[PDB]
Protein backbone atom coordinates (compact mmCIF):
# COMPACT_ATOMS: atom_id res chain seq x y z
CA UNK A 1 0.00 0.00 0.00
CA UNK A 2 0.65 3.93 0.13
CA UNK A 3 0.07 6.27 3.07
CA UNK A 4 0.78 10.01 2.76
CA UNK A 5 0.69 12.04 5.84
CA UNK A 6 2.19 14.50 8.33
CA UNK A 7 5.16 15.33 10.19
CA UNK A 8 5.07 18.87 11.45
CA UNK A 9 7.16 20.82 14.34
CA UNK A 10 6.61 24.08 14.73
CA UNK A 11 8.45 24.60 18.11
CA UNK A 12 8.18 24.52 21.82
CA UNK A 13 4.93 22.90 22.11
CA UNK A 14 3.02 22.93 18.31
CA UNK A 15 3.94 19.32 17.37
CA UNK A 16 1.90 17.44 14.85
CA UNK A 17 1.49 14.66 13.32
CA UNK A 18 -0.23 11.27 12.70
CA UNK A 19 0.87 9.13 15.75
CA UNK A 20 3.03 11.23 18.33
CA UNK A 21 4.96 8.10 19.66
CA UNK A 22 5.84 9.92 22.53
CA UNK A 23 8.58 7.25 25.26
CA UNK A 24 8.33 8.17 28.59
CA UNK A 25 11.64 8.08 30.58
CA UNK A 26 11.63 10.57 33.44
CA UNK A 27 12.39 8.76 36.75
CA UNK A 28 14.22 6.23 35.00
CA UNK A 29 17.84 6.64 35.62
CA UNK A 30 19.87 6.61 31.96
CA UNK A 31 23.42 6.50 30.58
CA UNK A 32 22.70 8.85 27.87
CA UNK A 33 18.73 9.06 27.64
CA UNK A 34 18.70 9.37 24.13
CA UNK A 35 18.62 5.62 24.61
CA UNK A 36 14.96 5.56 26.07
CA UNK A 37 14.13 2.24 28.30
CA UNK A 38 16.48 0.62 30.79
CA UNK A 39 18.26 -2.56 30.46
CA UNK A 40 18.16 -5.53 33.86
CA UNK A 41 20.35 -8.15 34.89
CA UNK A 42 19.16 -10.66 37.24
CA UNK A 43 21.28 -14.24 37.17
CA UNK A 44 19.97 -17.38 37.72
CA UNK A 45 19.51 -18.90 41.17
CA UNK A 46 19.96 -22.38 40.10
CA UNK A 47 22.07 -22.30 37.17
CA UNK A 48 24.06 -19.88 37.03
CA UNK A 49 24.11 -18.28 33.87
CA UNK A 50 23.26 -14.88 33.10
CA UNK A 51 20.08 -13.12 32.41
CA UNK A 52 19.29 -9.37 30.69
CA UNK A 53 16.02 -7.84 29.64
CA UNK B 1 6.90 12.84 91.66
CA UNK B 2 10.43 12.67 90.34
CA UNK B 3 9.99 8.87 91.03
CA UNK B 4 8.69 7.06 88.67
CA UNK B 5 9.07 6.95 84.98
CA UNK B 6 5.64 7.24 83.11
CA UNK B 7 4.98 5.43 79.58
CA UNK B 8 2.08 5.70 77.49
CA UNK B 9 1.11 3.02 75.88
CA UNK B 10 -0.35 4.18 72.59
CA UNK B 11 -2.14 1.29 71.98
CA UNK B 12 -3.18 -0.06 75.18
CA UNK B 13 -6.60 -2.25 75.17
CA UNK B 14 -8.80 -1.06 77.40
CA UNK B 15 -7.61 1.26 80.59
CA UNK B 16 -4.85 0.82 82.76
CA UNK B 17 -1.55 1.00 84.21
CA UNK B 18 1.56 -1.21 84.95
CA UNK B 19 3.93 -0.69 88.00
CA UNK B 20 7.59 -2.19 87.73
CA UNK B 21 11.01 -2.42 88.52
CA UNK B 22 14.50 -1.63 87.20
CA UNK B 23 17.35 -1.60 88.52
CA UNK B 24 20.77 -0.13 87.60
CA UNK B 25 22.61 -3.26 86.59
CA UNK B 26 21.42 -5.24 83.54
CA UNK B 27 20.83 -8.26 85.12
CA UNK B 28 18.14 -6.56 87.37
CA UNK B 29 14.73 -6.31 85.65
CA UNK B 30 12.71 -8.86 85.33
CA UNK B 31 12.75 -9.56 81.51
CA UNK B 32 15.44 -9.37 79.05
CA UNK B 33 15.67 -7.73 75.30
CA UNK B 34 18.76 -9.22 73.77
CA UNK B 35 19.45 -7.84 70.25
CA UNK B 36 21.61 -10.19 68.04
CA UNK B 37 20.84 -9.44 64.77
CA UNK B 38 18.93 -6.24 63.58
CA UNK B 39 17.16 -5.39 60.29
CA UNK B 40 19.39 -6.55 58.20
CA UNK B 41 18.91 -5.86 54.43
CA UNK B 42 18.23 -8.30 51.87
CA UNK B 43 18.19 -7.61 48.24
CA UNK B 44 17.20 -9.41 44.84
CA UNK B 45 15.54 -9.98 42.15
CA UNK B 46 13.41 -12.35 39.82
CA UNK B 47 14.83 -13.69 36.57
CA UNK B 48 11.49 -14.88 35.06
CA UNK B 49 10.91 -11.24 34.81
CA UNK B 50 12.95 -8.78 36.29
CA UNK B 51 11.06 -6.99 38.75
CA UNK B 52 13.25 -6.77 41.75
CA UNK C 1 -4.80 -9.40 14.02
CA UNK C 2 -8.01 -8.09 16.00
CA UNK C 3 -11.54 -8.04 14.72
CA UNK C 4 -13.55 -4.58 14.88
CA UNK C 5 -16.58 -6.14 12.85
CA UNK C 6 -18.61 -8.74 13.91
CA UNK C 7 -18.36 -11.84 11.32
CA UNK C 8 -14.88 -9.93 9.33
CA UNK C 9 -15.02 -11.51 5.71
CA UNK C 10 -18.56 -11.81 6.04
CA UNK C 11 -18.64 -8.84 2.16
CA UNK C 12 -15.03 -10.82 1.47
CA UNK C 13 -15.72 -12.68 -1.93
CA UNK C 14 -11.86 -13.48 -1.68
CA UNK C 15 -10.98 -17.34 -1.99
CA UNK C 16 -7.52 -16.72 -0.89
CA UNK C 17 -7.26 -16.74 2.94
CA UNK C 18 -3.84 -13.80 2.64
CA UNK C 19 -5.67 -11.81 0.12
CA UNK C 20 -9.18 -11.80 2.15
CA UNK C 21 -7.21 -10.85 5.37
CA UNK C 22 -5.48 -7.52 3.57
CA UNK C 23 -8.87 -7.06 2.35
CA UNK C 24 -10.31 -7.21 5.91
CA UNK C 25 -7.44 -4.79 7.09
CA UNK C 26 -7.93 -2.27 3.98
CA UNK C 27 -11.60 -2.25 5.21
CA UNK C 28 -11.58 -1.67 8.50
CA UNK C 29 -13.40 -4.79 9.35
CA UNK C 30 -9.73 -6.33 10.89
CA UNK C 31 -6.66 -4.25 12.79
CA UNK C 32 -3.83 -5.18 12.98
CA UNK C 33 -2.88 -5.76 16.53
CA UNK C 34 0.24 -4.77 17.27
CA UNK C 35 0.89 -2.82 20.31
CA UNK C 36 2.14 -2.10 23.52
CA UNK C 37 0.97 -3.67 26.71
CA UNK C 38 -0.84 -2.60 29.11
CA UNK C 39 1.95 -2.34 31.85
CA UNK C 40 -0.07 -4.25 34.21
CA UNK C 41 1.00 -6.91 31.95
CA UNK C 42 4.51 -7.42 33.46
CA UNK C 43 3.88 -6.76 36.79
CA UNK C 44 1.57 -9.73 37.88
CA UNK C 45 4.99 -12.13 38.30
CA UNK C 46 2.82 -14.59 36.10
CA UNK C 47 4.44 -12.84 33.29
CA UNK C 48 6.08 -13.91 29.92
CA UNK C 49 8.49 -11.86 28.12
CA UNK C 50 9.09 -12.55 25.10
CA UNK C 51 12.51 -13.92 24.11
CA UNK C 52 15.11 -12.46 21.69
CA UNK C 53 17.05 -14.84 20.20
CA UNK C 54 19.96 -14.88 17.79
Amino acid sequence: YVIVGVVENIGEKEIVGSIFYAPYTEGLDLDDPEHVGAFKVVVDPESLQPSIG
Amino acid sequence: GGKYRVYIDQYAKQDYFTVGYKGPNEMDAGIYYAPYVALTPLRGSDPKNFQP
Amino acid sequence: YKVLEDTPFATIEESDLELALQIAIVLLKVRLFSDAASTSKFESSDSEIADARF
